RNA sequence: GCGAAUGCCGGCAUGAGUAACGAUAAAGAGGGUGAGAAUCCCUCUCGCCGUAAGCCCAAGGGUUCCUACGCAAUGGUCGUCAGCGUAGGGUUAGGCGGGACCUAAGGUGAAGCCGAAAGGCGUAGCCGAAGGGCAGCCGGUUAAUAUUCCGGCCCUUCCCGCAGGUGCGAUGGGGGGACGCUCUAGGCUAGGGGGACCGGAGCCAUGGACGAGCCCGGCCAGAAGCGCAGGGUGGGAGGUAGGCAAAUCCGCCUCCCAACAAGCUCUGCGUGGUGGGGAAGCCCGUACGGGUGACAACCCCCCGAAGCCAGGGAGCCAAGAAAAGCCUCUAAGCACAACCUGCGGGAACCCGUACCGCAAACCGACACAGGUGGGCGGGUGCAAGAGCACUCAGGCGCGCGGGAGAACCCUCGCCAAGGAACUCUGCAAGUUGGCCCCGUAACUUCGGGAGAAGGGGUGCUCCCUGGGGUGAUGAGCCCCGGGGAGCCGCAGUGAACAGGCUCUGGCGACUGUUUACCAAAAACACAGCUCUCUGCGAACUCGUAAGAGGAGGUAUAGGGAGCGACGCUUGCCCGGUGCCGGAAGGUCAAGGGGAGGGGUGCAAGCCCCGAACCGAAGCCCCGGUGAACGGCGGCCGUAACUAUAACGGUCCUAAGGUAGCGAAAUUCCUUGUCGGGUAAGUUCCGACCUGCACGAAAAGCGUAACGACCGGAGCGCUGUCUCGGCGAGGGACCCGGUGAAAUUGAACUGGCCGUGAAGAUGCGGCCUACCCGUGGCAGGACGAAAAGACCCCGUGGAGCUUUACUGCAGCCUGGUGUUGGCUCUUGGUCGCGGCGCGGCUGGGGGCCUAACCCUCGGAUGGGGGGACAGCGCUUGGCGGGCAGUUUGACUGGGGCG
RNA sequence: GCGAGCUAGCCCUGGCCAGGGUGAAGCUGGGGUGAGACCCAGUGGAGGCCCGAACCGGUGGGGGAUGCAAACCCCUCGGAU
RNA sequence: GUGGUUCGUGGAGCCAUGGGGGAAUCUGGGCGGACCACCGCCUAAGGCUAAGUACUCCGGGUGACCGAUAGCGCACCAGU
RNA sequence: GAGCCGGUAGCGGGCGUGGAUCCCUGGAUGUCCGAAUGGGGGAACCCGGCCGGCGGGAACGCCGGUCACCGCGCUUUUGCGCGGGGGGAACCUGGGGAACUGAAACAUCUCAGUACCCAGAGGAGAGGAAAGAGAAAUCGACUCCCUGAGUAGCGGCGAGCG
RNA sequence: UUCUAG
RNA sequence: GCGGAUUUAGCUCAGUUGGGAGAGCGCCAGACUGAAGAUCUGGAGGUCCUGUGUUCGAUCCACAGAAUUCGCACCA
């Protein structure tokens, strides 16, 4: 059926992961956004 | 086999021996390993002729010995060449398997005349070089891609076309 | 202050005890446990797999895995069962995988390069993998682990010591690891098969046979020593105009040994010696059986790989990735202590394992007949084969069971007699379907259209005969004819997997590719043609300037394009338009450059307006331009006993349709008129051709082969149809268990003929009219779904278009700047047709060159160009490439009018 | 700001197409001429080539329409170095 | 050639600058809105400077502010 | 000031007026990530020099401590010793910077220099002793509140801005 | 430039 | 059924102060020639559509109607 979910450790991870977000302006942005703003955890945390 | 190599001599007094027939797949040029004196080599131009049994070179000196190549300065008039040495040492300055090279059809001071292989005419410059001899491309033309599409087999873009499209898509398109 | 917003939120009824149990691969019986078992445990019949419904490696998910307790809810019924609850416990590695090694894409990225800032790029080096590389295997052992735990057998790297050895000693160099595809020799395990040849546990019941009889198995792994087997390279000297920046390495030339020689990396024997070994098996559960003791056996011939040796060999073209090891060596230290070796002792980590894993544990929100990558996949039969029917090992019976067999939908099976007429349509289905022999038409780009079309063969028995693997060849095996005789049934690819063919036409040649959830086509794609911009630092595409792309391409090339094999052939017009060329003349921006006026000024002055002339592209004007846009006439007369026409008369246009074709899918008058096909034929197919409106390049006529394309016809054959009529399995119906769903103001809702806002159960008159239900059948409740997509209306919105409006991007362009020298020159001007001079200032031609840029070619120097130009500022211009707005009202429907 | 574990692509790097059929370049031999063209016979094994599994697809009909499913099941079909 | 200013090209200045020319050191040099005379102001083209206004994460106070569908959405194993 | 081992009430055991529980403030520890900075990296993991005990090395040898990124000055010498950077609800200035919508269209205009993004200062920045303002020869830092004033005024002189 | 047959 | 234009001496066509009308090719007479024809020489000739209106007078200026050629008849 091929949905769109097949997760890929390697993938998903990579792609998304503390770092990256960081590395980025943007990413970083929202991130520290989320952080306070909301609490929670985060991607990679995932 | 997905690679390049040589294209412009500028170390001379060297012994030019016609390496061999390594007809080559990568630029319409068919070249053979050119064996130098020391032993250092080079898949060199494909300027047709100069039989296997190598036997050539060039030089600040001379030696029209078909193929081979020196500066404009050092070159006859009424001569057919390639290794299009445009600017001062810019190595090759044209004629790629483009057999019909250029013909020092008249030179002038630090300016030597050239029949624009491609399809026009003007002048180069001083030392500027270029090796005579033909090309090598056996009319590398024609040949049928029959009931299939050589193309594809191209590895060479089916970058296919269109023009009629349904849309209003791509540059001047 | 609330019915009331298809309102929000929450609960709660509906339909409704009807609809569903997630594949029609079925079950049934005996015992056992339990409060209670169609749904659990043992056992015995039976059905479904079997290329899976097999074990395996992964990725993903992470305790789901085991064991003892337990069922409240999740398990679409139960439930003592669980991949559910609580509790305990389970997965160990120098040699398996990941790192402690290597790089391509790509990502990072000190230096370097450009941005308003954030940022962009990016060398080397680093990150980056089932690509490279790397040192093991078989058995046992628990409730779970296992190449890790046991044990038996096989190794590797580092370290210290000594023993022996030799210029060791970088990673800098060189080989070097290193490879495409299609195909195939030689050899060998995996794997399979026959053995009545060896071992052993019992049998035969029945008619028969104790017999080469039935049933199990007769293997798995290994130090090197060792012969079948290949598999990769040659051996010395010297020159090294000297490279691979530095010398001995390898590269290149010369003379000798230049073999089936010797060399160094996998299979067989084996065999050290170990294990397994089923049928046991006295103690013991004689049964959730098996844990564990006879003896086993331990052998032969047969078939044989789609990747085992191996980096093979042969062919081919579109011509097949980079860093550990091996040898050369500088720095450099060893050179009685540096590296190679030998023996002996010493060292060896970090994190990964359970079980699921063509899946209820993975994605689809669910135990959803959806998808998900690699490994032999057991046999018997069919020409072969992971296709097929039955079954081996192992897996499972779909998680809802009984019971009737009505209509009715599903899936499937059958028919006489006719045999498409059913109908838009042979849509469906049915014919036909497999191998061998015979046999094959029009046409052809001679390849093909052929599997064409059309027959005939096939089963099991015995006879004599010929072949290739069988180490000679002598129980063994295979491809095979042969021809003769003969047996049986309706049938002899017996079942199962398996073209219906033909005749014709149109388009597009063809294999294709594409609109995921309607459409695979005449749509794009093409191999192939033609115009065509481009000389590199290209031209176009992204980009704010760097820069990448292009392309380490270089005119047999790179980009722009309209058609789209091949054949035949593409004619007529550049008045407008785009463009290419021209640039002498008109024009005209910024600007130079002065007449002259103006304001204030006691006055020198001090600000503006300023115009004659010089002045850019552009536009105007001349030409060239059609596989550039685009276009390619009208009526009157005339031989025509009747009709254009052979001719003739003309008015306008830039010429004014040519060759081929034609009621084509461009022809509405039309089912046009003639012909054929038929019992009639508005589809076809041929021919005319007054072509309502074909036409050569968005080609034109045709064209073999080719198409899940479209349309036309014939045989062959069948419930498609003349109505069918029977039947088989599945719901529907009755039982037990569970138990939704949109819509609905509310309601005990009959027909009539009339009516109302003009198509009423509810209003009037009337006629039939008991109360409820279940199996049904669709008509009305203007039924449900959705605040019509068709419509108009809001001076709503969003996308594409051009001579819409404006504006920007880019491009061309005058003067100005970091854009410096030297000379050759003509024009204006005012002053003193003129000439002499003079300040003024305008045009322009030259190598140079010190910026600039580029250039490189091995260093910073040379080289090329050079006052360019890049590039900054203002000028002007093109400019739908893009961005933003706009394009009225009326309207006895919107529009056109 | 967020995304190519959707999908269209493009770069890098592996894996994969059971069987069978058709029989062009070639090379071997023979063939009247000077050599040859060129013929034939053998070998030979190409092709986006044919017949077909897995695998890729998803026309043509059948079911399904509060489905098994927000595209699936059934018969059927094309591609098959 | 743009800015800001009330100034949307205007009779349109001051200050700030994108390009090009490129003055003066006290009778110097801008200014008082085109410009000019005279008067009047100011002295640039470098720098530091607490206090007076703004804001609630925090802690307190107070409520013609609420009461579990109101209040921050979240009164306590919620940005879960 | 005399009770306690936190919300846990429960089992099993215990500190305490020769000043416990806890309230304060200053401590010492502060494992791994995170600007991360020793090096690499899919955060919370895996790799390296110097010192280090010497440590079981029973008749045989390891963690701990440590340390070191890079841009900033500059005592330059061979460069030794100081600052930064990352945050942070709201608020501040600079850097850059828009359509809707109003004008009952819409190109001028408006929303605005707003919303957003960026950088950066602070606890407050902003700004700040005048080549200023205006004209009574009058006033004087900057800022902020009221007022001046919806005035003088800008303009398809329209909506508005002001 | 053209002007039938006998 | 609506909008534009046209209906002139046999035929194709020109004319906006409107006030007075042609062009090219036909047709009859005279020449050239034995003869026709092409070709030089002169003339004959029209409701400028049918019927009306403004105006001194218009066919050219205007309003209806028949015949003529062309466009429009599209959305469900």
């Amino acid at each position: 059926m091929k949905r769109t979910y097949q997760p890929n450790n390697r993938k998903r991870a990579k792609t998304h992961g503390f770092r990256a977000r960081m590395k980025t302006k943007s990413g970083r942005n929202i991130l520290a956004r989320r952080r306070a703003k909301g609490r929670h955890q985060l991607t990679v945390s995932d | 086999q997905y690679r390049i190599i040589d294209f412009k001599r500028d170390k001379d007094g060297i012994p030019g021996r016609v390496a061999t027939i390594e007809y080559d797949p990568n630029r319409s040029a068919n070249i053979a390993l050119i064996n130098y004196a020391d032993g250092e080599k080079r898949y060199i131009i494909a300027p047709k002729n100069l039989k296997v049994g190598m036997e050539i070179m060039s030089g600040p000196d001379a030696d029209i010995k078909i193929g081979n190549a020196l500066p404009l300065e050092n070159i006859p008039v009424g001569t057919l060449v390639h290794n299009i040495e445009l600017k001062p040492g810019r190595g090759g300055q044209l004629v790629r398997a483009a057999g019909t090279s250029a013909q020092v059809l008249g030179k002038e001071g630090k300016y030597v005349i050239v029949r624009l292989a491609s399809g026009e005419v003007r002048m180069i410059l001083g030392k500027c070089r270029a090796t005579v001899g033909e090309v090598g491309n056996g009319g590398r033309t024609d040949k049928p891609f029959v009931k299939a599409g050589n193309k594809h087999h191209k590895m060479k873009a089916p970058n296919v076309r269109g023009v009629a499209m349904n849309a209003v898509d791509h540059p001047f398109g």
